């Protein structure tokens, strides 16, 4: 499974693991370390492709 | 706008844990080629001990789309229920689905679909459509009245 962002993929993993085996046996929030990341990741990359664009077009001026 | 409804029923073989977490690990698989990306916006335990999860799709098709997919857990009724829908093109077409799983007698999980598809340019091509016939309409009528002047002429 990728991710929207690849350098999140790796960390995207490591969440998923986690996830998956506390889901199968302890609920059928330990994981809080690899969501902290895999987060961080998701949040800066949608702060990224969303926002910047429109700052990055707003920064056309004389420098 | 339009709106079609569609139902559908499929029983799984396997324990509620088991198709869950199927659900929750689907991709990549041989039978879904289109899903490019999965990415967990949100997930928690609410305050009835269900699990709220939100999670975001990116799908290819003949060209990429994005989808939301609402998932909540009872494991205290051992029951399951997903929606997904598309984010962008929802001016073009709408697809939701909702889906319910269920777990003893046949000691299966029974998964009951249901897909409402609702387009929207029913309206954008009325809009066009009643330009063309009030232009028509205009020209219609003063070549008409032209005409009954140039006989009243003679
Ligand atoms: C807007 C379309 C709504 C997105 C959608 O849900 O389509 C589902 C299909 C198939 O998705 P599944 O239900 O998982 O099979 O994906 C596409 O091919 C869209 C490609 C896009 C071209």
């Amino acid at each position: 499974s990728a991710s929207f962002a690849p350098e999140c993929t790796d960390l995207k993993t490591k969440y998923d693991s986690c996830f998956n085996e506390w889901y199968s046996e302890k609920f059928l929030n330990e994981c809080s370390k690899q969501w902290y990341a895999y987060t961080t990741c998701v949040n800066a990359a949608l702060v990224k492709q969303g926002i910047k664009p429109a700052l990055d077009e707003a920064r056309e001026e004389a420098p | 706008p339009m709106v079609l409804l569609h139902k559908s029923t499929h029983i799984f073989p396997t324990d509620f844990a088991s198709v869950s977490r199927a659900f929750f690990n689907r991709y990549p698989n041989p039978y879904s080629p289109h899903v490019l990306s999965i990415d967990t916006i949100s997930r928690n335990v609410d305050q009835e001990g269900n699990l709220r999860t939100t999670r975001l799709l990116k799908k290819s098709g003949k060209t990429e789309t994005w989808i939301i997919e609402v998932s909540v857990v009872n494991p205290a009724n051992s029951t399951m229920k997903t929606y997904t829908r598309n984010l962008d093109h929802t001016g073009i077409m709408k697809v939701e689905e909702y889906t319910t799983y269920q777990f003893s007698a046949t000691s299966s999980t029974i998964a009951d679909s249901r897909v409402k598809f609702s387009s929207g340019f029913n309206m954008g091509i009325k809009s066009k459509v009643e330009d063309w016939s009030r232009t028509k309409f205009d020209e219609n009528v003063k070549k008409s009245r032209m005409g009954m002047a140039f006989v009243i002429q003679k």
